[PDB]
């Protein structure tokens, strides 16, 4: 069956910068290939259906070209509202095959995270389960080490993480991790801590709390 | 000829033409075209 | 104008069969076509089938042939899809699409969807969330500001709205995506930031509404010193 | 440890160009992204530039993106940073640092050593 | 175009009008998709 790929898998540029991407397919063609603009959980917007062709209502901000097995797709300008993922689609034949995706986002100067930790409460412990959350707020890169340091000792394999997308208002990004434990394991230790280090930060940061207070 | 944006004869495509040369010795006569014909007058006469 | 209306949330046990709907409206029904698509929380798209209700012709993907069927009736002005052999992986947002691209030179690409129906397949049963607040300490303040929040646990099925009740009180509110427990129960997290001049005294209250049953749950967050 | 040090710099006339050199030995250089940092006299640290394996161009800070360029040599552990049309503003102490995390997307500021660059 | 525009059991996108109530005028085009009067009068979007 028809298979396709997109390269590169992600783009990052400042506001107003030029953007271009390419999509490769299994068989050489000169038409019947589409392009899409998609965001996490949102409806795609059609821009190209056939090689270098578009409908009424398609803005002049998008374009595409190519021949054979490789077709390019270019975007004249980028703005923060455009943080999305471009996709290529092909319908020369019925088994429609969809692209691997290319993320597009905004470049910016380094932003230092606002660090904070989230100690447990009594009602939580009465259920038999224990958990603690460590949060990084409004930092640029995709990830920064969020290390659990129970009793000043590093921990691994016992936490859950959640992620946000880039914020179009200021192009920042946030991250957090959630420790999980049982009340017995919770009370086996005495001191809880989380440590944060970051590109824009001056030195490693440690935040902690204790069972005795 | 080369647009091929008429995959279905239903809802076929139309175009209007004016103000050009119409050199039929090249048009409809290059290798890609498998068949070509004119009705009521030969292509040789239409060439001029 | 042309519009599509989809049903509400639907959930069923694994290995069952389910019926879904897509109500079409506007213009003339006979001139429209309907397609069905599935969208997970970040996995790639999946296309189920296609129908032309005016003429009754339909076709399918190889992955879903046999196990899925589409029927659409003009009199009820809605399109239907039949599903069978449901499994946990089907938990996603299910969309119906209109393929107007067949009669004006635009070919074989949609331009209109409905609102989308979230679906879930699990062995759990419907019930409300469990919520617990947290008590940050004064010694834990940072830069003269602190943050409070709540965690939402043990609710099923989705969708779920987690927020603070109303007003500008929502200043500095920030929420993160959901996760699914191995027991079949969903979860969520929320947080709000407050300066020194308003933390504690403002008496912040987090709220949750399990709209599949429209059950509202709220809780208070209190710092300590 | 991941030891790293600079070479070059010094005194140059304003408006000129000069090269700053940084090198390492005894360890693999590919598994980390190599970055640069800055500190004006008595001021806080500030990121400058960084280079990666793929060779898809580079990444720079706001104050240096439109004037400076960076490069690296994975087979010899030598990395370089270019200075063009120096100004009184850029008279500062620079640091050579490793994005000290294996095959990582982000970075962590492990500056190894620094040297002064000044405009006459 | 069969050399490059065909599928093993596909090419369903190629469409043409098989039935109509009356013949089209010279150089005329029709994009309507109403049910044909198959023996009986055209049914309004239904089976029959």
């Amino acid at each position: 069956d028809i298979q396709m790929t997109q390269s590169p898998s992600s783009l990052s540029a400042s506001v107003g910068d030029r953007v271009t991407i390419t999509c490769r397919a299994s068989q050489g063609i000169s038409s019947w290939l589409a392009w899409y603009q998609q965001k996490p959980g949102k409806a795609p917007k059609l821009l190209i259906y056939d090689a270098s062709n578009l409908e009424t209502g398609v803005p002049s901000r998008f374009s595409g070209s190519g021949s054979g097995t490789d077709f390019t797709f270019t975007i004249s300008s980028l703005q923060p509202e455009d943080i999305a993922t471009y996709y290529c689609q092909q319908y020369d034949n019925l088994p429609l095959t969809f692209g691997g995706g290319t993320k597009v986002e905004i470049k910016r100067t380094v932003a230092a995270p606002s660090v904070f930790i989230f100690p447990p409460s009594d009602e939580q412990l009465k259920s038999g389960t224990a958990s603690v959350v460590c949060l990084l707020n409004n930092f640029y890169p995709r990830e920064a080490k969020v290390q659990w340091k129970v009793d000043n000792a590093l921990q691994s394999g016992n936490s859950q993480e959640s992620v946000t997308e880039q914020d179009s208002k200021d192009s920042t990004y946030s991250l957090s991790s959630t420790l999980t434990l049982s009340k017995a394991d919770y009370e086996k230790h005495k001191v809880y801590a989380c440590e944060v280090t970051h590109q824009g930060l001056s030195s490693p940061v440690t935040k902690s709390f204790n069972r005795g207070e | 000829f080369n647009a091929t944006r008429f995959a279905s004869v239903y809802a076929w495509n139309r175009k209007r033409i004016s103000n050009c040369v119409a050199d039929y010795s090249v048009l409809y006569n290059l290798a890609p075209f498998f068949t070509f014909k004119c009705y009521g007058v030969s292509p040789t006469k239409l060439n001029d | 104008q042309v519009q599509l209306v989809q049903s509400g949330a639907e959930v069923k046990k694994p290995g069952s069969s389910v019926k879904v709907s897509c109500k079409a409206s506007g213009g003339t029904f006979s001139s429209y076509a309907i397609s069905w698509v599935r969208q997970a929380p970040g996995q790639g798209l999946e296309w189920m089938g296609r129908i032309i209700p005016i003429f009754g012709t339909a076709n399918y993907a190889q992955k879903f042939q046999g196990r899925v069927t589409i029927t659409a009736d003009e009199s009820t002005s809605t399109a239907y899809m039949e599903l069978s052999s449901l499994r946990s992986e089907d938990t996603a947002v299910y969309y119906c699409a209109s393929l107007a691209s067949y009669s004006s030179g635009w070919e074989d690409v949609f331009d209109i969807w409905g609102q989308g129906t979230m679906v879930t397949v699990s062995s759990a049963s419907t019930k409300g969330p469990s919520v617990f607040p947290l008590a940050p300490s004064s010694k834990s303040t940072s830069g003269g500001t602190a943050a409070l929040g709540c965690l939402v646990k043990d609710y099923f099925p989705e969708p779920v709205t987690v927020s603070w009740n109303s007003g500008a009180l929502t200043s500095g509110v920030h929420t993160f995506p959901a996760v699914l427990q191995s027991s079949g129960l969903y979860s969520l997290s929320s947080v709000v930031t407050v300066p020194s001049s308003s933390l504690g005294t403002q008496t912040y209250i987090c709220n949750v509404n399990h709209k599949p049953s429209n059950t509202k749950v709220d809780k208070k967050v209190e710092p300590k010193s | 440890q991941v030891q790293l040090q600079e070479s070059g710099g010094g005194l140059v006339q304003p408006g000129g160009s000069l090269r700053l050199s940084c090198a390492a030995s005894g360890r693999t250089i590919s598994r980390y992204a190599m970055s640069w940092f800055r500190q004006a006299p008595g001021k806080e640290r500030e990121f400058v530039a960084v280079a990666r394996r793929s060779g898809d161009g580079a990444f720079y800070a706001d104050s240096v993106q439109g004037r400076f360029t960076v490069s690296r040599d994975d087979a010899k552990n030598t990395v370089y940073l270019q200075m063009n049309s120096l100004k009184p503003e850029d008279t500062a102490v620079y640091y050579c640092a490793i994005d000290s995390d294996t095959f990582y997307s982000g970075s962590y500021d492990y500056w190894g050593q620094g040297t002064q660059v000044t405009v006459s | 175009s069969n050399k490059l525009d065909s599928k093993v059991s596909g090419n369903y996108n190629y469409l043409y009008r098989l039935f109509r109530k009356s013949n089209l005028k010279p150089f005329e085009r029709d994009i309507s998709t109403e049910i044909y009067q198959a023996g009986n009068k055209p049914c309004n979007g239904v089976a029959g």
